[PDB]
């Protein structure tokens, strides 16, 4: 019988996406409940063609496994009498927007299947290592105040994370415990600043408006070139400190 | 001389402790 945390994630991704049984993983060599560092054991990777209607772009998505509790055994994660949790109580995810270079060629271009970026993996452990160092977990409208680029790209506008529901994963139960799906949402220094100083989830409904700051689902596109502030100056007067 | 075809060798994205592979190489 398999891992059952590990197990009933897959199931769930295979309710999702019926039509990629056998995905491509970044897997780890020695796993952290071995002694290596890298808190995530598998990072699955799966191509969204994207939705029209939900204004959906064609991306990458990322799923992590290891920072709730795959195997019920305690090699990571202690069990509480009394935690509903399974681990930490979540997995990571990440939405990656195609870039135009990418798009090109899964239409025309010919022989074999596009390989997803594999960047994102090391952000989602690096993201891991730090929830694990520090012992908090993320819940949605958190933001992380990464201060550097996701992709290591000196040229990116996107050197900060708030955190998000994932529209498609939401919330499971698992026989080790509930699992949240924390989608990770890459964004500019004054979106950073404003879900600090005023709330995250109002910066991600903001977003959410438009195609071009990532759609319904939250997909980060790390060529952005301008913030939803920018781009919606409108969305600043919900951000004045009213006295009173 | 100097040549050198030796070539090790991290794995993914510039973490030797990471493969790319399939998850039924992972699981049944």
């Amino acid at each position: 019988k398999p891992p059952p945390g590990l197990k009933a994630i897959i199931d769930h991704l295979g309710q999702v996406y019926p039509n990629q049984p056998n995905p491509l993983q970044v897997t780890t060599l020695l796993k952290y409940w071995l002694g290596g560092q890298d808190p995530l054991d598998y990072i699955s990777m799966y191509n969204y063609p994207g939705d029209v209607d939900r204004n959906v772009p064609p991306h990458w998505h990322y799923i992590s496994f290891g920072l709730s509790d795959l195997h019920g055994d305690e090699r990571v994660h202690l069990r509480e009498e009394g935690v509903t949790r399974s681990g930490m109580g979540f997995e990571l995810t990440f939405r990656l927007a195609k870039t135009e270079i990418e798009l090109k060629q899964q239409i025309e271009n010919p022989e074999k299947p596009q390989r997803p970026p594999t960047w994102p993996a090391n952000l989602l452990q690096a993201i891991g290592r730090y929830c694990f160092q520090t012992g908090n977990g993320l819940c949605f409208g958190d933001n992380i105040p990464w201060r550097k680029s996701l992709d290591g790209s000196t040229t990116s506008k996107l050197q900060n994370l708030l955190v998000a529901q994932d529209p498609q994963l939401g919330c499971i139960d698992t026989p080790t415990g509930t699992v949240d799906f924390c989608q990770i949402v890459g964004v500019f220094d004054d979106e950073l600043e404003q879900a600090s100083r005023w709330n995250g989830r109002g910066v991600l409904n903001f977003l959410r408006q438009d195609m071009q700051t990532g759609g319904d689902w939250l997909v980060t596109n790390m060529d952005r070139q301008m913030s939803v502030f920018e781009l919606f100056p409108e969305t600043l007067l919900n951000l004045q400190d009213d006295l009173e | 001389a100097a040549p050198v075809i030796n070539s090790h060798t991290c794995f993914v994205s510039g973490n030797s402790n990471m493969i790319l592979n399939h998850m039924n190489d992972n699981f049944a």
